């Protein structure tokens, strides 16, 4: 009354209490947040502002 | 509907305890401020818990500043004089000046006035700290001005936080030795790189951070083999920065509680550099929490952290969560030679002798070059003879 | 479904219930035989 949404974070999934996971209460889904691929790196550099001093080709490189 | 208590109070029994003395003093403090300045001061804090600007008041009075004016004593027969001398501090101050307790002071241009009103209880002499102002706009401008004054004053000092059993202990120290940038003996290419951050953070206009949308904070880790003089280096870097410097001494009492105290106290001096020497000495149960204060969802701005470690392995397991980690190796020949001119070998050696001694000191730490200096100094001061080539060859063996 | 749930804990039958409920409430379709076989594996 009415609803807690929990978000847990870890850089060490191995050290997690396994009781936490795959229950509807507690944490029912887990997602891996991994290193960005090239398309995502290029996306990050643009929004970050590398375009202020880098050309469209320098950023792609 | 009935009332048990039916006693009817004389109007003399309506009186509020303590208010007759206090309201009388406040009235007289206001009358006296009017008589002297021609304006009406009002109470804004009847027993102010804030200590910052009250400490600025005391230092202003103690240092003979013109700005705070002594207006009146409260009780004729309480102290009219005091002295700074407290036997518990490292550096005694022998200044004698007008008392703060038992006095009324005003900053008449600022429109803010102070009264430390004595009273007797259990069984000591205590005081109500009372703060007055001529209007709300002046009161606010005074408060807004406190932190910039504290900032300027702490440029001129070094603040050490030593963690203890109750909490951290703050200790201000005189900058007896000023440090020019040319005295930072260090790899030149990496000196150049670090000072790009430092000069932007402390010695420039702050607009850079808004132009490129860059968080206004930094944390660098300095590591390397033991005896490489990492600690003397960080103090030398810190001493070249035109901003308050704070040293944090991890002890065996360091917890997640002292961490938050130290960071909140440093953050009051922002922008400030915060030196953390041998961050590897901190207990393993607070290290997860510690790295979160630097990069977590609620990490804050204004601090330039500089830590040193001999075990980069143990501090930043991602080795990375500091912004950059720089290796400080042993000095090569040109660094050894800068060191010897800065430390004063030129007192007793020719330039050829220095150049030579830099050349023979391969594998020497900065400490060892220091221990060489002291031992070579006595001989020249004892025997008129230095014998460095003999002493380097004897110290290696 | 009782017959196919050999070796199931009460918790697992519970987690089956919630996951089977959404589908019927999301897709109009429960797919228990598919979901028991997928939860065992």
């Amino acid at each position: 009354k009415e609803g807690l949404f929990l978000i847990g974070t870890t850089n060490y999934p191995e050290e997690i209490d396994p009781g936490l996971m795959n229950r509807a209460g507690r944490f029912d889904r887990a997602y891996e947040i991994g290193l960005p691929d090239e398309e995502l790196r290029l996306e990050y550099m643009k929004m970050r502002g590398f375009g202020i001093f880098l050309s469209e080709g320098e950023i792609k490189n | 509907i009935p009332f048990i208590y039916q006693y009817e109070e004389k109007e003399n029994e309506r009186a509020a305890a303590g208010y007759g003395t206090f309201g009388y003093l406040i009235t007289r403090i206001e009358e006296t401020l009017y008589d002297q300045y021609g304006v009406f001061y009002e109470l804004y804090a009847s027993d102010d818990p804030n200590t910052e600007y009250w400490e600025l008041l005391v230092e202003d009075v103690r240092s003979g500043s013109l700005e705070p004016e002594h207006v009146a004593y409260i009780f004729e027969k309480l102290e009219k004089k005091t002295f700074a001398y407290d036997e518990d501090e490292k550096e005694p101050d022998y200044t004698v000046h007008k008392s703060i307790r038992n006095s009324v002071y005003a900053y008449p241009e600022k429109g803010v006035a102070f009264a430390r009103i004595p009273y007797f209880q259990d069984g000591s002499i205590m005081s109500f700290d009372c703060l007055f102002a001529v209007n709300d706009e002046k009161m606010r401008a005074f408060l807004e001005g406190v932190r910039p004054r504290l900032w300027e004053k702490s440029k001129r000092k070094v603040t050490v936080f030593t963690d203890g059993d109750g909490g951290t202990s703050r200790e201000q120290e005189a900058i007896v030795r000023e440090v020019q940038r040319s005295q930072v003996i260090m790899n030149p290419l990496l000196k150049k790189e670090i000072y790009r951050s430092i000069d932007q953070f402390f010695h420039s206009d702050k607009s850079f951070y808004q132009t490129y949308d860059i968080p206004y904070k930094r944390g660098i880790l300095l590591y390397g083999p033991p005896g490489n003089g990492k600690t003397t280096l960080v103090k030398s870097i810190a001493g070249s920065i035109d901003a308050p410097v704070a040293y944090w001494q991890i002890t065996e009492f360091t917890s997640s509680e002292t961490i938050e105290e130290v960071f909140q106290a440093a953050r009051r001096l922002a922008p400030a550099v915060l030196v953390i020497e041998d961050i590897d000495s901190m207990p393993e149960d607070v290290r997860s929490f510690f790295l979160n204060t630097l990069d977590g969802a609620t990490s804050k701005e204004g601090l330039f952290l500089i830590g040193t470690t001999n075990y980069p392995e143990e501090i930043d397991p991602g080795l990375g969560r500091f912004d950059r980690a720089y290796e400080i190796g042993l000095p090569d020949e040109e660094l050894r030679l800068e060191y010897m001119k800065m430390r004063g070998f030129g007192i007793f050696l020719s330039e050829g002798e220095i150049k030579n001694a830099a050349k023979l000191t391969e594998g020497f730490s900065f400490a060892q070059l220091g221990e060489l200096y002291v031992s070579s100094a006595l001989q020249w001061h004892q025997e008129g003879n230095h014998h460095i080539e003999t002493m380097v060859k004897d110290m290696t063996g």
